[PDB]
């Protein structure tokens, strides 16, 4: 009788709707403000706490914070404040009593914050049904694939998920920390080194959209490093521009060599390939001609032929690979969470209010994967 | 065997001497000075802009302006008459004779570093010359070469840890909040309390005011309630004209803002909390190391107290079984310098110049390549 | 408008707005 | 209480003193206490010693006049006193002291005394029921009718400007800058020396100002003017003399933009306009330039718009749209805003009561403020 409701907890922009609509019809951007100035006038804005697109419209008078850094929830007084007004009258006017909720993590996350989100949506919200899911079956769902390997490259994680004929290999699953906030933050150093400062958190956010306009991935690094680079220039909110430089395309190498930022972890490129490689040899082949794009870090200029290059240099020669990826690639996770949610099968991968009583969080790590 | 100079130019203060010397030769504020008044015929024995001492000497009618602000040069034609004056007025040296060895903090605009290096070799004709982070001098000058500097001098707060000798970039810490910033919120509760300084040349009397009187509190609290309960922390100050003004809860609220940028209206974290994040960044083998031979710097740790508080919050920070020891030698304002001239007398040193015939094979962009 | 006519320093024959031209 | 609050905007050239349910200022009269110019101990000379408002104006050639305030600060507290009890008196307002709570108007960065003793004043010398003490450029918003803005206070004492966007305010974003109405009439006494007029006497200080008032503009291009002859506009004295102004006329206030010109070490109106907009975050900045309210006297200078517009123009980032909000009632726009505040409902719960204020002492007219 109650249609559930599928909410895709993304690190940077969460998407909350109904199941069975054809897009998320509520996203906004994973972060809290609040008003850091002193109020001084009767009529001023009201409240401490401001939440989606009255702090995208205010962004300069608040200071941020985000409550999911890397997949995981670190402010969870934050995090619940989130999911509050997801259910609030501005966006999906329900009441969290009557509604079924499909939540996604990322995969290989803590066992801990699996269990303080289940407790969370439990308690506060009592809702009738809980389920945890990954996002690389809810982005099969949505292209319709049962076959494939889904890397899947967010704001905090980005992760390597093979599945074949609907089977999901657990010890073959790659993930790493270093994602699109990540490449933000990157940017945000390279920035102070070209001459322009953002230190304050609101401006980085511009820092974000900068990186989301003007950012690149050359197709080979060491060439584009030695040849000298023309000075796009981007323009500021304010007004005042900025000559880029070399940092709109040493930014998003990131991705592809982790220890730019010290971090001796495997790149994007190797995260997928070890990803097919740890899999039985049986199904590599096939893995290797269905790859799957989702996350919005992998919507940068040149990104796909990147990739396509760092797999053809990784990968066994004479091997067919195809990297498929949605149209919009940033709603395609919760278009999944809408298709899965719409089943009738559904209804038995619940996670009810008793059974969560009577077990506890037993039975979220029963039930979830 | 010449010897190369070591020219410290602070954001605030530049410092000069000879390599193998114990103290800089010459320490003078780095301000250029310039008349006020221009209808007006002027006077015989004058110059069209005062540079160091001579400048703050004469503020009463100059008006100042620093050439580095937050450690990056703004203006270079004052840089380059306050570097005219390091070599010709004060050391009384030929600068095409010797290397020189200046200082940058980390993490500047390469442009900075590249004018600095083009400026050295084609207007003053250096034979070569050397650009060192801050942060690892002063470790130089401490004797160690494992630990965390956190130098913090007139226009930037740097950390910097540092392993075996091993820097790691990518735990550097910047701030902008440093020096400067304090003076300027000096200046603003000495408006609250009665005493309005609004002039470049009342700037250098509420900077010797905080030299003089500023102290860091242990508890800030506490040590409020006793100023608000009591006169005790209240301390007289001359002007140079003679009038006496009190300073009191203002003492300890000025360098506050160092453990409390919210004062002063940024929302970074304060110096206790930077280090701590620049330590936790490292791996985490060494953290213990670090935690054993923190090593502040710069001029503006120079306050009482500082030490005491530095090591409270961090082992409050910290966890318990690490050993926190923050090390503040007293001639600490010039341990910049100082190591600067260790690294500029030692022997394996001299292949780490930037020789003028590399400068003109590869430009300046050699200075990337070169120094870090 | 009138009433502040009895006000001594209203200064009137002036624009209420000083702006740059609108760009679209 | 529910009497009608008394609005006092403290203005260190012109106070405006009413009721807080009237539209505009219905008294307002010099800042300044005119005693005779000479020691009178004889008798037929001007008695009482004290000229306060339209009596200074009437004798004004007799007197020595003597501003309580200056730069916004309370120099001459006793001064100070006899100005607020003569806004409670038979000729302004007509009524005791202990009836109505009162609203002032204080200028932004003052010291914390002068407010204290103000406080004290109000509280112990006048017993009034309650007080309630304000930045003018937060009242000017109110008086404007708008949330966000940019209000750039050019009073007779001090120049200000502070940002507000939405209602909060960014107190590490506001400039204040000490030239402002007489620093301007300082420096046209001094540029009508130049011309070969003497006006020695604190009296003539008035005339000098009213000169000010009268006949002076703001050239956009001083050069031009300067260059070009000027056409010697004729002035009326008091005492029935004419005087020809001459370029004057344009160099006296363009000390006010560009101050350095007598070795004045002051930001400049316009630039500390632009550095107010500048500090604060980058987001709103765009915003900051699209609602810029003047306020204050000195904003009333013939062709003071235009010249302003100029410069943040000229500082401003390029292709920015800029609105420099010049009502017509700018000069008792902070009177009108303290006004519109006082009627609110809201403002029960702002002023401190007198048993508030025995009890927690001081502090509390320092805390409760914000
Ligand atoms: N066109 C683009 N170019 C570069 N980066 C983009 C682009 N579009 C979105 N992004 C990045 O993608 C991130 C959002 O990823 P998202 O898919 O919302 O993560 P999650 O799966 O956690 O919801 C943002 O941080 C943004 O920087
Ligand atoms: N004894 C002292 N007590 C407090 N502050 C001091 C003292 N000595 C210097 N300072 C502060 O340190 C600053 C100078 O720091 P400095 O070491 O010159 O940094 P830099 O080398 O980057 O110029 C000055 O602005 C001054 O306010
Ligand atoms: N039309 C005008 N032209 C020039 N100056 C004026 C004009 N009208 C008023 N003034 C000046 O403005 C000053 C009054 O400022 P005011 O608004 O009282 O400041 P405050 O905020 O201190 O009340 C007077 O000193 C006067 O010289
Ligand atoms: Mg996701
Ligand atoms: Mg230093
Ligand atoms: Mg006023």
């Amino acid at each position: 009788a109650n249609q559930p409701v599928v909410i895709d907890n993304g690190s940077g922009v969460i998407k909350a709707g109904f199941a069975g609509d054809q897009i998320p019809k509520y996203c906004f951007p994973n972060y809290v403000g609040r008003p850091k100035h002193v109020r001084v006038m009767a009529g001023a804005l009201e409240g401490d706490i401001f939440i989606g697109p009255k702090a995208e419209e205010h962004r300069g008078l608040l200071s941020i914070r985000y409550p999911m850094e890397h997949g995981i929830v670190k402010d969870w007084n934050d995090m619940e404040r989130i999911w509050q007004y997801v259910y609030s009258k501005d966006q999906l006017q329900t009441f969290s009593e009557e509604h079924p909720v499909l939540l996604t993590e990322a995969p290989l996350n803590p066992r801990k914050n699996r269990e303080r989100a289940a407790e969370v949506f439990f308690e506060t919200f009592n809702v009738p049904a809980l389920f945890i899911s990954m996002q690389a079956v809810l982005s099969l769902y949505a292209t319709g694939r049962t076959t494939g390997v889904v890397l899947d490259s967010g704001d905090g994680v980005t992760h390597a998920v093979p599945i074949y004929e609907g089977f999901a290999m657990p010890h073959s699953i790659m993930r790493i920390d270093i994602a699109g906030r990540d490449v933000s933050r990157f940017l945000r150093l390279y920035l102070r080194k070209e001459g322009y400062d953002f230190h304050s958190s609101s401006e980085f956010e511009i820092v974000k959209a900068i990186k989301e306009r003007a950012c690149y991935l050359s197709i080979n690094p060491q060439k584009d490093e030695t040849l000298e680079t023309e000075k796009a220039q981007y323009y500021l909110p304010d007004g005042s521009t900025i000559e880029i430089g070399p940092s709109r395309f040493r930014a998003p190498e990131l991705l592809f060599r982790p220890d730019l930022i010290g971090e001796e972890s495997e790149g994007i490129h190797e995260v997928l390939v070890f990803a097919i490689q740890k899999s039985d040899m049986d199904l590599r082949r096939t893995l290797f001609s269905n790859i799957v794009l989702s996350g919005g870090s992998t919507l940068f200029k040149g990104f796909g032929d990147r990739l396509l290059s760092e797999v053809k240099k990784l990968a066994p020669k004479d091997v067919k690979i195809r990297i498929s990826a949605p149209q919009e690639r940033l709603y395609s996770t919760w278009i999944g969470g809408s298709i899965l949610a719409s089943l009738d099968t559904f209804k038995k991968m619940w996670v009810s209010k008793k059974e969560y009583e009577e077990d506890g969080a037993r039975s979220i790590h029963r039930k979830t994967f | 065997d010449i010897a190369a100079l070591v020219v410290d130019n602070g954001s605030g203060m530049c410092k000069a001497g000879f390599a193998g010397d114990d103290a800089p030769r010459a320490v003078f504020p780095s301000i250029v000075g310039r008349p006020r008044h221009q209808g007006v015929m002027v006077g015989m024995g004058q110059k069209d802009s005062y540079v160091g001492d001579e400048a703050q000497s004469k503020r009463g009618i100059l008006t100042l302006k620093y050439p580095i602000e937050h450690g990056i040069v703004t203006n270079w034609d004052d840089m380059e008459k306050i570097w005219h004056h390091t070599f010709y007025n004060e050391l009384r040296v030929a600068p095409e004779e010797h290397p020189v060895l200046l200082t940058e903090a980390p993490l500047n605009p390469k442009a900075n570093r590249e004018k600095m290096t083009q400026i050295m070799f084609e207007t003053f004709n250096t034979p070569a010359m050397y650009v060192a982070i801050q942060a690892v001098l002063s470790l130089y000058a401490s004797g160690r070469t494992t630990g965390i500097v956190m130098d913090s001098g007139d226009g930037v707060t740097h950390t910097v840890p540092i392993y075996e000798g091993y820097a790691l970039p990518h735990a550097i810490l910047r701030l902008d909040l440093a020096g400067r910033d304090l003076t300027d919120y000096l200046m603003k509760i000495l408006t609250e309390r009665g005493y309005s300084f609004t002039t470049t040349a009342e700037r250098e009397i509420v900077r010797d005011i905080k030299e003089k009187l500023c102290y860091v509190a242990l508890d800030f609290e506490q040590e409020m309630a006793t100023a608000a309960s009591s006169s005790s922390l209240e301390k007289s100050y001359e002007l140079p004209d003679g009038q006496v003004i009190t300073i009191g809860n203002e003492r300890f609220r000025c360098p506050e803002a160092l453990f409390q940028p919210s004062f002063l209206g940024m929302e970074s974290c304060g110096i206790h909390e930077t280090t701590f994040n620049s330590i936790m960044k490292c791996d985490v083998d060494i953290r213990k190391d670090l935690y054993a031979n923190t090593v502040l710097s710069g001029g503006t740790t120079m306050y009482p107290g500082i030490a005491d508080r530095m090591q409270k919050e961090i082992t409050a920070l910290a966890p318990s079984t690490m050993k926190i020891k923050i090390i503040a030698p007293p001639e600490r304002k010039y341990s910049v310098w100082i190591g600067g001239s260790i690294l500029a007398s030692l022997s394996t040193f001299q292949q780490m110049w930037i020789s003028k015939q590399e400068y003109d094979e590869s430009g300046p962009s050699i200075v990337h390549r070169k120094c870090f | 408008d009138p009433k502040y006519a009895d006000l001594p320093g209203i200064a009137r024959n002036e624009p209420d707005v000083y702006e740059t031209s609108d760009l679209p």
